[PDB]
């Protein structure tokens, strides 16, 4: 069968606004392993976002971290868009410097 | 104290775009140091720690025509499957293998492993005797069938209580700074309030390493499993991980949550509350 | 390192 993708944005280190950090979005427990991941500022695709190497863990799901240098601010807004043969459309989820 | 290798490939095929794409990465504990992808431009087993850098070139050589061999073997067993499970070629599928070793403080081998999965499910897994198998199903059988013909377990077992274990070792000594070095984690508790008398109690485990760990809400000294929202560990990116867990508590009642954190890096467990 | 010897299914 098929596992949709749990999807966790964050930063590498505590957010702070003109400080210059890692922007993560992290797709997790989903198989097959194609998947489409884009992070987002203000509505916009991010480009040369890099990912980590294809893994799996002990119950076969598949894992990748998408990640880019960002510096936060108080206005801008981040995200990720995730894709997913699971998904009937691409699922987006707001950063919360919180979560 | 006890310490893993484990080596994993995935192989995907996709039918109308070049013969299935074959991915293997290496791990000792929870930091990945070697990677290999059939997509890539030249193709071959690169370094993805300090550590591992200094093997020779004959190591790099020999590493890489193991996974130049493996694809082709792995893009076979994905041809038999579609056999073995009366399924088209028009279809795209998934054939994942986890293969290593466990060793204790002294560094003797604690357990084997060499396991296969077929579009996610258990096909087959060498058992912890490294002398039967364990198949799922009738087409497994038929794969347990061959390798008991050709005593792959008793070929395993040579590797994995000598080769698995000999590398690990050394691995483990030439890594030393990082990988006996257990980071921490660095806790506190957020106060978010949520409505007049409901409030989120979030338990924080920053920049830790290794992965595992245990967070976990009491109230009145009492587990709140049902209740408490736990999010996946993830990486940070920098070797390390994070993880959270929060609880929705009654206005004026914070005081008898207490949040318990338990990790390797730590010398006994922590408790947490909400600090005002 | 890897082990070698691979089997097919």
């Amino acid at each position: 069968i098929q596992r949709t993708p749990k999807i966790q944005v964050y930063s590498r280190h505590p957010a702070e606004n003109g400080k210059s950090n890692f922007l993560n979005c992290y797709v997790s427990g989903f198989h097959p392993s194609d998947i489409e991941v884009d992070l987002l500022k203000n509505g916009e695709r991010i480009e040369k976002v890099e990912h980590s190497d294809l893994s799996f863990s002990k119950d076969w799901s598949f894992y990748l971290l998408y990640y880019t240098e960002f510096t936060p601010t108080e206005k801008d807004e981040y995200a990720c868009r995730v894709n997913h043969v699971t998904l009937s459309q691409p699922k987006i989820v707001k950063w919360d410097r919180d979560m | 104290g006890s310490h893993s290798m484990r080596y994993f490939y995935t192989a995907m095929s996709r039918p109308g775009r070049g013969e299935p794409r074959f991915i293997t990465v290496g791990y000792v504990d929870d930091t990945l140091f070697v990677r290999f992808d059939s997509d890539a431009t030249s193709p071959r087993k690169e370094p993805r720690a300090p550590w591992i850098e200094q093997e020779g070139p004959e190591y790099w050589d020999r590493e890489t025509q193991i996974s130049k061999t493996n694809t082709q073997t792995y893009r076979e067993n994905l041809r038999t499957a579609l056999r073995y499970y009366n399924q088209s070629e028009a279809g795209s599928h998934i054939i994942q293998r986890m293969y290593g070793c466990d060793v204790g403080p002294d560094g003797r081998l604690l357990r084997g492993y060499d396991q296969d999965a077929y579009d996610g499910k258990d096909y087959i897994a060498l058992n912890e005797d490294l002398s039967s198998w364990t198949a799922a199903d009738t087409a497994a059988q038929i794969t347990q069938r061959k390798w008991e013909a050709a005593r792959v377990a008793e070929q395993d077992r040579a590797y994995l209580e000598g080769l698995c274990v000999e590398s690990l070792r050394r691995y483990l000594e030439n890594g030393k700074e990082t990988l006996q070095r257990a980071d921490p984690p660095k806790t506190h508790v957020t106060h978010h309030p949520i409505s007049d008398h409901e409030v989120t109690l979030r338990c924080w485990a920053l920049g830790f390493y290794p992965a595992e760990i245990t967070l976990t809400w009491q109230r009145d000294g009492e587990d709140q499993t049902q209740d408490t929202e736990l999010v996946e560990t993830r990486p940070a990116g920098d070797r390390t991980f994070q993880k959270w867990a929060a609880v929705v508590v009654p206005s004026g009642e914070e005081q008898r949550y207490t949040c318990h954190v338990q990790h390797e890096g730590l010398p006994k467990p922590l408790t947490l509350r909400w600090e005002p | 390192e890897e082990f070698g010897r691979a089997f097919s299914f």
